[PDB]
This record gives C-alpha cells, sequence and structure tokens, in this order.
C-alpha cells in the first residue's frame, strides 16, 4: 500500500494536450511498504531448501 | 497516570499575539500526536489543529489560515501555538490534549480518540 | 457542526439515546465517532472509544451504533450523576476532526 491521501492536477500545455502531476499530499508522511506473513515464508524457504 | 502542564492568565488588547505553551509529564513528547481545541462560552468544542511532534507537521481549520501558527520544542518536550490578529470576539476556553500514535505506516492524526484532557486555559481579549 | 438535540429529558431507570447527524462524505465514508460527557464545571470526560467501543475501565452502561449518516449513544437507566453536557466529534472533511455543540441532559 501506499497510505498517503493524494491530490492531483493538471496543467494545459499549449493547445490541446494536458500533463498531469501530484497536487498535494493534505499532511501526515507516507512510507510505501509490503507486508507478508514470516510464518509462510519461512516455511517456503526451508522446503525449498530440502528439493 | 499523565498530567498534561497548561500556561497561566494571558490579558490582551487586540491585535495580541498570544503565546499558550502546553508541557506534558509523563509520557515521551514525540510518541503521540497533539491536538488543540477552542470552547467558546456557550459553544461547544472546536478543532483548532493537530501536530506531529515528530516533524512538525500541522494542519489547523479553515477558518484560521493565517491567524493560528503551532510550533514544536522538543529539547523541553513543550508545544507552542501562536495566536495572531486576536479581538474581542475570541474570548474562550482553550485546551490541550494527547491524540493518537505517530506510526510509520498508517494516517491516525485525524482520530478522534482524545484519552486525556489539559486543564484548560482563559483567554481575554478587552 | 454534528446537527444534535440541545437537551434531551428523562426520567431515572428510562433508556434515552442521543443522536448525531452529519453529511454522507463525512459521516458514512469512516467509522470514526467518539463521545465525550463533561460534567458541569469540570473538564471534558472519555468515555467511548471507537464508533462502538469503550475505553480502559469504563462502565457498560453506555453503548453506540451508527445508522446511515447519523450515529446514536446507546444509554441504560438515568440517574441523578448522569446531569452533563455529552459533545459528540467524528472525522471531518479531508483530515481534519469535526465536533457538534451538546446535549445538555435533564434527569426528571
Ligand atoms: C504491516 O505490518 C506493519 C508493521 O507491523 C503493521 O503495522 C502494525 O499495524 C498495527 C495496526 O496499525 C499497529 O497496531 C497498533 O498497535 C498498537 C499496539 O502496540 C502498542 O501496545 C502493544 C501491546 O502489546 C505494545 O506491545 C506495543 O509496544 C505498543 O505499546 C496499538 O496501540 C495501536 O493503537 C495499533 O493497534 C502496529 O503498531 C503496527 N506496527 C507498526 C506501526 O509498525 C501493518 O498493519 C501491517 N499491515 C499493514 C496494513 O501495513
Amino acid at each position: 500500500t501506499r497510505p498517503n491521501n493524494n491530490t492531483r492536477k493538471s496543467v494545459r500545455i499549449g493547445p490541446g494536450q494536458t500533463f498531469y502531476a501530484t497536487g498535494d499530499i493534505i499532511g501526515d508522511i507516507k512510507q510505501a511498504h509490503c507486508n507478508i506473513s514470516e510464518e509462510k515464508w519461512n516455511d517456503t524457504l526451508q522446503k525449498v531448501g530440502i528439493e | 497516570q499523565v498530567q498534561l502542564v497548561q500556561s497561566g492568565a494571558q490579558m490582551k488588547n487586540p491585535g495580541a499575539s498570544v503565546k499558550v505553551s502546553c508541557a506534558p509529564s509523563g509520557y515521551t513528547f514525540t510518541d503521540f500526536y497533539i491536538h488543540w481545541l477552542r470552547q467558546a462560552p456557550g459553544q461547544g468544542l472546536q478543532w483548532m489543529g493537530w501536530m506531529n511532534p515528530q516533524t512538525g507537521r500541522t494542519n489547523t481549520a479553515r477558518n484560521f489560515q493565517g491567524r493560528v501558527t503551532m510550533t514544536r520544542d522538543t529539547s523541553i518536550g513543550t508545544a507552542y501555538m501562536e495566536l495572531r490578529s486576536l479581538t474581542s470576539d475570541d474570548t474562550a476556553i482553550y485546551y490541550c490534549t494527547t491524540g493518537g500514535w505517530i506510526s510509520l505506516y498508517y494516517d491516525s492524526s485525524y482520530y478522534p480518540n482524545f484519552d486525556h484532557w489539559g486543564q484548560g486555559t482563559l483567554l481575554t481579549v478587552s | 457542526a454534528l446537527t444534535q438535540p440541545a437537551s434531551v429529558s428523562g426520567s431515572p431507570g428510562q433508556s434515552i439515546t442521543i443522536s448525531c447527524t452529519g453529511t454522507k462524505y463525512d459521516v458514512g465514508s469512516h467509522d470514526l465517532v467518539s463521545w465525550y460527557q463533561q460534567y458541569p464545571g469540570k473538564v471534558p470526560k472519555y468515555m467511548i472509544y471507537e464508533v462502538n467501543k469503550r475505553p480502559s475501565g469504563v462502565s457498560n452502561r453506555f453503548s453506540g451504533s451508527k445508522s446511515g449518516n447519523t450515529a446514536s449513544l446507546t444509554i441504560s437507566g438515568l440517574r441523578a450523576e448522569d446531569e452533563a453536557d455529552y459533545y459528540c466529534c467524528s472525522f471531518g472533511g479531508s483530515a481534519t476532526v469535526v465536533c457538534g455543540g451538546g446535549t445538555k441532559v435533564t434527569v426528571l
């Protein structure tokens, strides 16, 4: 997950095409992260090691 | 249990720029969030702003964009407010509280869970 | 400002409910509602946890529920000690907390 409430804005550049970029991030601080069960992980590595 | 310590009496004219402190006693100041509230006589609880004591980042209500600034001082472990451009309509009771826990994975600044309360300070502007 | 009855009446033993109603973007999207009793002449008190939970070492006589875009404080039988101004707060728009005015409980 990417937990932070983010906003979006856009800018028209010359004719036609707009460009998109992050507008703001309303106050808190993010950390991108991935949580995996250790239990399952250890079980897997040893089973692989056996084979 | 923990006990918050607030400031004393403040009597000022319009255009005061009042500094209001709140020094917690018992928990680590850089552990839980900080919320400030106001309760005018007759009105209910009006929330002012929150502060993250870890990095100093804050967010205030919509009607204070310019009058209320909030800063930290982590050497002592207290927090300071500065109430700019006050008039005689802002005579109200101010509360200091202890908010949610600062994590590195999820936002819990807006949680309305206010476990502890200060005793309350009155400002008079006249 | 969390639409709320200013007062509620009731004789001892009567079970009353105090409700607060807000917008659906604030109230309905997140289950974050609290209830704080402020006994007259005192600081606020912490008695209700999350939307329907209780703090540590608090009586079970109060509970709650969220129905649509409003929520209520489930109160058991009244008594002489329940004469206080109850307040409600809940998650605001973006990263703020919205609070109501009060419900002055009048025990008959
Ligand atoms: C991914 O893994 C993350 C890293 O662990 C998970 O973070 C955990 O997420 C839970 C839910 O947010 C946080 O739970 C908090 O837990 C504390 C309890 O800790 C305090 O009390 C215990 C009592 O045993 C004591 O042992 C601790 O030292 C603390 O005193 C509650 O107090 C909170 O109110 C809340 O439940 C964990 O803290 C959190 N660990 C962190 C922040 O690293 C994350 O949830 C997992 N999944 C996700 C969604 O990322």
